[PDB]
């Protein structure tokens, strides 16, 4: 290409698509269409040359107009794009290709009564707002008004052979250009020339002529062609200045007081369909939105707008649902229906509006074009011939179109069922042939994709083949309607019958399908099928349907038993003559006696029909005489069969002894009487089951031998036989009593049919045991099909996602923002930054001596003690005063200054304390019920560091609970995942508040047999919640499933000291001091259930079988504590090293998790030390033994805490006098 | 298991569900069956049945209260065990399929008694309002007679039990605890309620994971209406039932007629195509109407087939003019083919004219080829390798020329589709005689002498010395022609070559470096060629062989243009030849001879005694100079210049590079006429002679043209069907545009009187405005 903005062909100046057509006139200059393609989607457009349109170019004020006229987008055609370019100044405008004349002979059938007055009225509407604009004078041709799939007409400025429309007063007023005069025009000249066309359109052919011009100059007029219209169209005709037109009066003088109201509404839901008709311009998908949307929008109008005008209380809809709720709202589609075109037109109710919305609906957006499409088939409502014939037209179309979505079959067989809902006698003899073409149609649709279900739709069709026949009764119509006349009766008649006998093959065609759709197989079809045989009663021909249906259910006793048995209860429906294929029908019941349980209750249903209606007796007797023997079973429907056989008696004496003779009942005398007899007939088929299971085994036995000491007796005969003592001890396994020495002939032919059922199988100390059926899987193969799925590939995501398309996954959207969120933006959104772990090597090995002595408050003990790990740790302890403080670390290890570095006053007494996890927060509740959190505030200056301020982050009421209880242990941990906290109640409850928003997420309460919490620990994944109990006993609870995991007991059975998770011995293993006395630590794994280190204070080593686990024990236990002085301790367990305070010799012990052996106390006596070490009993127990051999003073001690100071490791404790130490 | 979010559309396939547990009621056996109790002396007397509770399911569709889904019931064991399942069914529709609209619903249907089973009824909903259908996910509900449903307490905890399904964080020793929590599940059994006309079930549809819902997707493709719309109402009008046909006739059979007058190319409306529908006595009658009538219809469906197919060979037999017309591939159609063969059995010299369309329909003849392709292969199976189209067959071995003229042309064809090349073979196997075959050698031995001149063509060398390395190379290959036996002429296939004058060819100092030759022939006479090689002349030979059908139309009419058919033809892919004549460049007989009259008076002096005027010579050059201003018009070649155009001393005015053409110009897009300044003058000054003469003449082509326009407009409708060079997606603008220039919608004449004063605007501009005459101006500078 040389240069831009050009185009190929020679009147083309820019870019776009091939030539098309153009005109010219005496009137004005030639113009040329053009069309501008985005590669198959063009628009109509206008060719104009910019190149050699500079000389003039006084476009400003057409442009102004075209945007005033175009801004809005009324009923009438507005203009795309007006403008001028460089190289083209070609107008341009939407695609239409159909003129109003042209589409008023191309449509005959859009073409409607009332539908020429709506889009006139439209017209009428749209040049009085155009009037109403202050512009008009566009000059008007048939080719003006332009139609859509929406069926409305929409007017453009631009008009363009054809005949013109004429200005009586330019022309009369013209006289050498009227004297040079400029632009001029009136409404008046638009009034005329809008008469003319509207004349033009109402009978198709214009007025248009030399003649009429002068004739106009005659000032008369011939008029052949109502009153009102005419006299309506006169006064704009005559004299459109003089005569004074007024389309505003006209526009008020419209004939229909309903029509308005209803073309108001219909004027709106014109600005609805304005709304769907809305370089860079528009988007292309914009109109498929706008399209769906308008259909969508138009439904849920279209609720309220039918309640409007003409409505009915019944509907499909969740409204009608609503209107249906008053009168009274197996399975089939029916609502209010036509009633003889709405009672003959009561109300006069002619709309072509509805056609026009499934015009539209023709197009599809999305699967809500399917309600889309059932909302058109719904407007179809509205009853009339020849609409109706165009309207299931398209309802086929609509069938053979879309083979993307199965649902298109379904929707096309509703609004097929609509228009056999239709009920109007045949207008056009076409009507026969039509239908019979319009079957084949649907016959060459009905072959399509594999694996579609097209059962529904068969089922639905021969449900319609009496809606068949009655369009065969419609044929009839036509030729009694075709009788109606002379000597056309018999010619009728004669034509009825010869269109009947090519209405046989038709009726032979559909019987073939029908056929065809029974033998396919897809299992669907045959209960399909059912309807089928429902509606059958059109079809009168023979038997051979059946017989199909009879290999049918005979190929179905072969695989398909269980839907052989379903069909077979539908097929007592047949109600036929030839009455001895029922005999080979109760041959099929034998047959049917075979295996599935459920064609012993269809048999028994089928054996009700057949107690309804008899045929014969004897036949029937002896076949009853075997079957109520037979009715004996102890199943639900086997009664119900049983009940049969009084109802059979009914319909005397003769036959009352024949049935004494094997009437098990003495008392029997009528059918209450009957009623008590099946109440003394009561038995147990349970061991009837298992002697079923007795004849299976005898049929895998050996039944060789006939020794002993074909006719029907030889059966039984041969049944007994078949075993001796197997079968003597077997009915020695059951009941054995005088009520169960009933033989029960009959099971040795369901025994035979069991052998059937074996059949259809391979060949049927003892080895494994055989089952008499199979479990379904279900399980595994679900998650196989998620990896099919997966071969599928759809999306998914764990954290957070980028904003997803707008649409129906707003609903996924919003169930994204229906879970909360933001659990890990708590923990670095306030309380200041988060410290790492910094651990040490085993600092058991050390000599630990206390080089630091310091108590700042005598008064009372500290209720707990920690500190804040880190470089330069931070000491913290409580008091019972409720009191804080907090210590420096590194200035009382080199300054050695002793006093509180930081002091919070709680103003009430304070229960525990806890660091939090990789944070500089520490966490504190209060007796008090105060439960709250305080942040750290520090600075580091001259190579030193120093405390700020202490203020708690959070505040959360412990007395909110409303019982007032105070907290007793706290335990708070923060997972990379989430982080909370965890609490004890006064009252012992398992409390866990989340840390993130401060409130609580579950509420856990240990049963009240085990006393009080003796102690509060979590497990490593912290799924899991370890508590003692004071009843002493250990209990584990799985928070996940929020149930109590184990309860275990051990020892003297005493209180538990606490609890805790070891670090070596892992999550698998625990450590608990408690139980038994002499023993102090007792470390259990819970999995394994045994203890396997026992850490004991004795001279001697203790009882195997009091040192065994505790389960069989119950809460009657009466708990037995100790109130002696060596109690009460305290432990801290950390880097393979487990630190315990003994208060018996009042000494600070260190035990080794790695070497027991090695293990020794820090801090003890003047005189002498301890020897430990320890052995093992037991293969999965071990045990440690510790053999005994004074300047410092102080109080036993609360709280006990390890630290690190970066250089060397230590120890510090706080005492119950109030006063802490530190030992190095 | 996993669980995702997976929408409707993109979830696969169908649901299913498990149903397992129940509620007893303890108001009866626990069966819920006869409703037992002391009185039982009214159970007798209200006939009560003892019912075994089974199940059923279908699902409530949308709550729009249709019916989708499909009942389905299970077999019987104790209800008295409370029928504990947990037994799975489904039905046949997909997720994908599944309206994000819909519920569940089911029967339990117990069995009774005489005619006498129970029924009780329930509903709920299928997905989350979250999408998540029913999170897929286990459950519990309960049901009353009406307006009942479920809750989440205990099934709640079950829910969570559901959530172990839903895959919250999990652990392996979690795993075996959650074997103790199937202790725990087992210790969940201890539930405990007795209500009353209502009842519970406990129903587990966990999947993997977690579904979401949407509506299908769709295409929009070609705020509008469309072509299948019109389709689907024009053929809902289409019934025609009582199938008597009457044998009407009145003044309308004369419009109707005319209607079926019109061009073949054209696109017939709904009612006219009814009208000729009902036409089909008369359009049996008259032999132009039988292809109007043909495409009158669409057959798809055997009916239409029937009646068609029947009536094809009824129907009087059509021109074979008007036979081109149905002969297209707009027109697949068996029979149409058939027919259309037999029609063209016979086989004229005009056949040969035509055998450039007849490439263009062997490039358009296959169609579902696979089956042909298959049946060859299958006899092509055994020996190892070493339709009209038999017609095109049996005329190929007819005659060795018209043989020679179909390789010819399928050695074009041979490089754009690879079949031709194979086809090729087919065609030496169509022909048995192999005494042309011999020849046919003689002259692929050609195909080496145009490798020996791209062999010339491969060094670069002066100008001058390439002229004697060309001298050289034409003696080299002047041995070869008296060693070889004499071979078919490119000319024409009837003449036969003898040998060439060495020293009489002649070398192109164009780009393209063509050679110019003199051969004397059989007939002891020289003959000059041009040929090159390196392009594709397929443009200006398809257009030659056009203009000389053309001539072939204008001798037709009795009256000679005086228009020299310079003969042109592809020898090879990139390889042409074409006859040469006396041709001298415009420029060179504007600046050298200084003005044409001096040229023309080179060869035949012509001064008359009393005007000076000259004869037949000046007489054929103006005949030439209007003939080539209608075809330009007509044709609507493009690339037309200067040195494009050349003069022949014969008295003929020559043009070539056709390559550009069908409305494309190497500039802006000029007028029609390809008439410049200088021919204006020199027939300006004659004008009242000559411009009268040359309108004359214009007038008579236009005429006799656009009187047969429509076998060359259907012919050209297949050219342009099977491909074309220098236009592509062009072809239907292209026959547009051919109808535009001919204007065939218009009756009137005019149009060439209004060319004639375009002309007549060429000497001297009208000015109407400013840019006009900077436009004339523009055409002027462009020439």
């Amino acid at each position: 290409q040389a240069s831009p903005s050009i185009a190929i062909f020679s009147y083309i100046d820019v870019l776009e698509e091939v030539h098309y057509v153009s005109q010219l006139n005496s009137s004005r200059f030639l113009k040329t269409c053009k069309a501008l393609d985005p590669n198959g989607e063009i628009v109509i457009k206008v060719f104009i040359k910019p190149k050699d349109q500079y000389s003039l170019r006084p476009f400003l004020q057409r442009i102004r107009a075209q945007s005033f006229k175009l801004g809005q987008l009324p009923h009438v055609l507005n203009y795309s794009k007006l403008i001028e370019t460089n190289r083209a100044g070609y107008m341009i405008r939407q695609h239409l290709k159909n003129n109003l004349y042209d589409r008023l002979s191309l449509r005959p059938y859009l073409q409607d009564i009332e539908l020429k007055f709506i889009a006139f009225q439209l017209l009428n509407a749209l040049k009085d707002i155009h009037n109403l604009n202050i512009v008009h004078g566009d000059i008007k041709t048939e080719n003006i008004l332009v139609t859509s799939w929406n069926w409305c007409i929409l007017t453009d400025f631009a008009a363009f052979t054809c005949y013109l429309a004429p200005e009586r007063f330019n022309s009369k007023l013209y006289q050498d250009g009227k004297s040079n005069n400029g632009r001029l025009t009136k409404e008046m000249d638009i009034f005329s020339l809008g008469c003319v066309i509207a004349e033009i359109f109402a009978e198709g052919r214009p007025i248009f002529n030399l003649s009429q011009l002068f004739k106009y100059k005659s000032n008369s007029y011939d008029v052949n062609r109502s009153t009102d219209l005419r006299n309506l169209v006169l006064d704009m005709i005559q004299l459109d200045p003089s005569k004074r037109l007024s389309c505003d009066e006209l526009l008020n003088k419209y004939r229909g007081i309903f029509f308005p109201d209803y073309f108001y509404t219909f004027i709106y839901d014109y600005f609805r369909n304005l709304v769907t008709m809305t370089n860079t311009c528009t988007n292309s998908t914009l109109e498929d939105n706008v399209k769906l949307l308008d259909e969508t929008t138009e439904k849920i109008y279209r609720d309220f707008s039918q309640i409007c005008h003409c409505l009915d209380f019944p509907l499909i809809k969740d409204g009608g649902e609503i209107g249906s709720d008053p009168p009274i709202l197996l399975v089939l589609q029916q609502f209010t229906k036509v009633s003889e075109k709405i009672k003959s037109v009561k109300e006069e109710c002619a709309l072509l509006f509805i056609s026009y919305l499934s015009h539209s609906i023709r197009s599809i957006v999305s699967t809500a074009t399917k309600l889309k499409n059932l909302e058109l088939l719904a407007v179809f409502a509205q009853f009339v011939s020849d609409e109706n014939k165009i309207d299931r037209v398209v309802p086929y179309f609509v069938c053979c179109f879309e083979d993307s979505d199965q649902d298109v079959q379904a929707l096309s067989l509703l609004t097929l069922i609509q228009v056999l809902t239709s009920v109007r006698k045949l207008n056009q003899l076409n009507e026969n042939i039509f239908v019979d073409y319009l079957l084949p149609r649907l016959k060459r649709l009905l072959i399509s994709n594999r694996q579609n279900t097209n059962y529904l739709r068969i089922v639905f069709a021969n449900c319609l083949s009496d809606l068949a026949i009655i369009i065969n009764r419609f044929q009839e119509f036509t030729f009694a309607q075709h009788c109606n006349d002379n000597s056309s009766t018999k010619y009728s008649a004669k034509l009825i019958q010869s269109v009947e006998d090519l209405t046989v093959s038709f009726l032979t065609d559909n019987d073939t399908y029908v056929k065809m759709a029974l033998l396919q197989n897809r299992e669907r079809t045959n209960d399909i099928i059912l309807s089928h045989l429902i509606t059958y009663l059109n079809d009168k021909d023979p038997a051979l349907r059946v017989s199909l249906i009879q290999t049918i259910s005979g190929i179905s006793i072969l695989l398909g038993t269980v839907t052989l048995e379903q069909y077979i209860l539908p097929l007592l429906i047949q109600t036929i003559t030839d009455s001895e294929e029922l005999v080979v029908i109760s041959v099929l019941q034998s047959l049917k006696s075979l295996f599935k349980t459920g064609l012993i209750r269809k048999k028994y249903y089928i054996d009700i029909s057949k107690t309804t209606s008899p045929l014969l007796l004897h036949p029937n007797n002896w076949i009853r005489q075997f079957t109520l023997m037979i009715i004996i079973e102890i199943i639900n429907k086997l009664s119900k069969a049983e009940v049969y056989c009084i109802l059979y008696p009914i319909i005397v004496e003769f036959n009352f002894k024949s049935m004494i003779s094997c009437c098990k009942q003495p008392v029997s005398r009528s059918v209450y009487n009957l009623l008590c007899s099946w109440s003394v007939r009561a038995s147990k088929s349970l061991f009837w089951k298992k002697i079923i299971t007795n004849h299976v085994d005898s049929f895998g036995n050996n039944r060789i031998e006939f020794i002993t000491k074909s006719t029907v007796y030889s059966h039984d005969n041969k049944e007994i036989p078949l075993t001796a003592e197997d079968r003597n001890w077997i009915d020695k396994f059951h009941i054995i009593g005088l009520t169960e020495k009933d033989i029960w002939k009959i099971v040795a032919l369901r025994g035979y049919v069991i052998r059937t059922a074996r059949v259809m199988a391979a060949n049927p100390n003892l080895k494994n045991v055989f089952v008499q059926l199979e479990p379904t899987s279900y399980h595994m193969h679900s998650p196989n099909h998620g990896l099919k799925d997966n071969a599928n590939v759809k999306p998914e995501r764990k954290v957070v996602v980028s904003n997803s398309y707008e649409g129906d996954v707003e609903s996924i959207e919003k169930f994204l923002s229906t879970f909360k969120i933001l659990p890990p933006l708590r923990d670095y959104k306030e309380f200041g930054p988060i410290q790492e772990i910094v651990r040490s090597p085993n600092m058991g090995n050390l000599r630990g001596k206390l080089i630091a002595t310091l108590m700042e408050n005598e008064p009372n003990s500290i209720t707990s003690s920690a500190v804040s790990p880190g470089e330069t740790p931070y000491l913290i302890t409580g008091s019972d005063q409720g009191v804080i403080k907090i210590w420096n670390l590194k200035e009382i290890i080199v300054g050695e200054v002793y006093s509180s570095s930081l002091t919070y006053d709680c103003s009430s007494t304070v229960t525990q304390i806890t660091m939090i996890p990789n944070f500089d927060a520490f966490a504190v509740s209060s007796k008090d019920g105060q439960i709250i959190v305080l942040k750290v505030n520090h600075y580091q200056q001259e190579s030193e560091v120093k405390f700020l301020n202490c203020e708690c982050i959070r505040k959360i009421n412990l007395k909110n609970f409303g019982k007032n209880e105070y907290a007793v242990r706290m335990r708070a941990f923060v997972n990379e995942e989430k982080s909370l906290l965890v609490a004890l109640t006064n009252l012992s409850r398992v409390i866990i508040f989340d840390i993130r928003t401060l409130e609580r997420l579950q509420i856990i309460e240990n049963s009240p047999r085990h006393g009080a919490v003796s102690s509060i620990c979590i497990d490593e994944e912290c799924c899991v919640l370890i508590l003692g109990t004071t009843r002493g006993i250990i209990d584990i609870w799985d928070i996940r499933f929020n149930v109590l995991i184990r309860s275990w007991s051990f020892g003297d059975h005493a209180p538990i000291t606490h609890v805790e998770v070891c670090q070596f011995y892992g999550k698998n293993s625990v450590i608990v001091v408690g139980g038994s006395s002499k023993t102090f630590l007792t470390i259990w794994n819970f999995v394994k259930g045994h203890c396997q280190y026992a850490f004991i204070n004795s001279d001697e080593q203790p009882s195997m079988e009091h040192f065994l686990p505790i389960e069989k024990g119950l809460e009657e236990l009466n708990f037995c504590g100790i109130r002696s002085l060596n109690a009460l301790s305290t432990i801290s367990v950390s880097n393979d090293k487990i630190l315990l305070t003994d208060e018996a010799t009042s000494s600070i012990v260190m035990f080794s998790l790695n070497e027991l052996s090695s293990s020794k106390a820090v801090i003890s006596p003047s005189r002498f030390s301890d020897v430990f070490i320890p052995t093992q009993v037991t293969a999965n127990l071990t045990m440690l033994l510790r053999k005994m051999k004074s300047l410092y003073h102080h109080d036993i001690i609360n709280s006990i805490s390890t630290c690190e100071v970066d250089e060397t490791p230590l120890l510090v404790a706080c005492d119950n006098s109030g006063l802490i130490g530190i030992f190095q | 298991n996993n669980i995702t979010f997976c929408v409707s559309q993109d979830l696969d396939v169908p649901l299913k569900v498990k149903i397992k547990s129940l509620e007893g009621h303890k108001p009866l056996l626990k069966p819920s069956q006869k409703i037992l109790n002391p009185e039982l002396m009214l159970i007798g007397s209200n006939v009560f049945p003892s019912s075994d509770l089974i199940v059923s399911l279908q699902v409530f569709d949308k709550e729009r209260n249709r019916n989708l889904t499909l009942p389905i019931y299970t077999p019987y064991i104790p209800f008295r065990n409370s029928r504990t399942w947990d037994y799975w069914l489904t039905l046949p529709i997909r997720i994908k399929q599944l309206t994000f609209s819909s519920h569940l619903r089911i029967i339990l249907w117990e069995y009774n008694g005489s005619k006498q089973i129970p029924f009780f009824n329930l509903e709920t909903s299928i997905f989350n309002l979250k999408d998540c259908t029913l999170k897929r996910g286990f459950e519990s509900l309960k049901f009353r007679y009406d307006v009942i449903d479920h809750c989440e307490v205990v099934t709640d905890n079950k829910d969570q039990e559901n959530l172990n399904k839903y895959f919250q964080g999990e652990f392996t020793r979690l795993p075996w605890l959650d074997e103790i929590t199937i202790s725990k599940l087992r210790k969940q059994r201890e539930n405990r309620t007795w209500p009353q006309g209502t009842f519970v079930l406990n129903l587990e549809f966990p999947m993997l994971e977690l579904p979401v819902v949407f509506i299908e997707r769709e295409i929009m493709n070609t705020n509008d209406p469309i072509e299948e719309k019109y389709r689907r109402l024009e053929r809902a009008s289409k019934n025609a039932n009582l199938d008597k046909q009457v044998k009407p006739d009145i003044k309308k059979r004369d419009y109707l007629n005319k209607i079926i007058n019109y061009p073949p190319g054209t696109k017939l409306t709904a009612h006219e195509k009814g009208s000729i529908w009902k036409y089909r006595y008369y359009l049996m009658n008259n032999k132009k109407a039988l292809t109007k009538l043909l495409q009158s219809t669409n057959l798809r469906e055997e009916s239409e087939r029937v009646e068609v197919l029947e009536l094809m060979d009824s129907w009087a037999e059509i021109d074979i003019d008007d036979a081109l017309e149905l002969l297209g591939s707009t027109f697949k159609n068996l029979s149409v083919r058939s027919y259309a063969v037999n029609r063209l059995k016979k086989a004229s010299d005009k056949e040969l004219e035509l055998y450039l369309l007849q490439l263009v329909e062997a490039v358009c003849f296959e169609n579902l080829s696979t089956f042909s392709d298959k049946s060859n292969s299958e006899f092509t199976i055994v020996d190892a390798v070493s339709p009209l189209a038999e017609f095109l067959i049996r005329r190929a071995l007819v005659n060795p020329r018209l043989g020679s003229f179909f390789y010819w042309y399928l050695k074009s064809e041979s490089e754009d589709k690879p079949y031709l090349d194979q086809i090729l073979s087919s065609f030496w196997s169509r022909l048995d005689k192999k005494s042309r075959n011999i020849l046919n050698d003689q002259v692929r031995l050609i195909n080496v002498l145009r490798e020996c001149c791209e062999t010339i063509k491969r060094l670069k060398d002066t100008t001058a010395k390439k002229m004697e390395l060309l001298v050289h190379l034409l003696e080299t290959k002047v041995r070869p022609l008296v060693k070889v036996r004499p071979i078919a002429l490119p000319l024409d296939p009837d003449v036969l070559i003898c040998d060439v004058c060495p020293e009489t060819s002649k070398v192109f100092k164009s780009s393209l470096s063509p050679l110019k030759i003199t051969f004397k022939t059989t007939l002891n006479q020289p003959y000059h060629l041009m040929f090159k090689v390196g392009d594709d002349l397929r443009q200006d030979q398809l257009v030659v062989q056009i203009i000389s059908l053309m001539n072939e139309l204008l001798k037709n009419e009795n009256v000679d243009l005086k228009l020299t058919p310079y003969k042109i033809l592809a020898t090879g892919p990139q390889e042409g030849a074409i006859e040469f004549i006396p041709n001298d460049t415009l420029a060179s007989i504007l600046s050298k001879y200084h003005g044409i009259l001096g040229y023309l008076k080179l060869h035949y002096p012509d001064e008359n005694a009393t005007l000076g005027v000259q004869g037949w010579v000046l007489d054929n050059f103006v005949k030439s100079c209007a003939g080539y201003c209608v075809i330009t018009y007509i044709l609507g070649v493009g690339d037309r210049h200067l040195d494009n155009l050349l003069v022949t001393p014969d008295g003929h005015f020559f043009h070539a590079d056709f390559g550009y053409i069908l409305g494309q110009d190497p500039k802006p897009f000029p007028p029609l006429m390809k008439l410049p300044p200088q021919i204006i003058e020199a027939f300006g000054g004659a004008e009242s002679s000559n411009y009268d003469k040359f309108r004359s003449y214009c007038f008579v082509a236009y005429s006799i043209l656009r009187r047969n326009a429509g076998l060359i407009l259907n012919l050209f409708e297949l050219m342009k069907t099977s491909n074309i060079p220098d236009i592509r997606i062009d072809p239907n603008g292209a026959i547009l545009r051919v109808r535009e220039r001919f204007n065939l919608n218009m009756s009137e004449e005019d149009a060439t009187v209004h060319f004639q004063n375009l002309i007549n605007d060429s000497v001297n501009a009208l000015l109407p405005i400013v840019i006009d005459h900077l436009h004339n101006l523009a055409q002027y500078w462009r020439t």
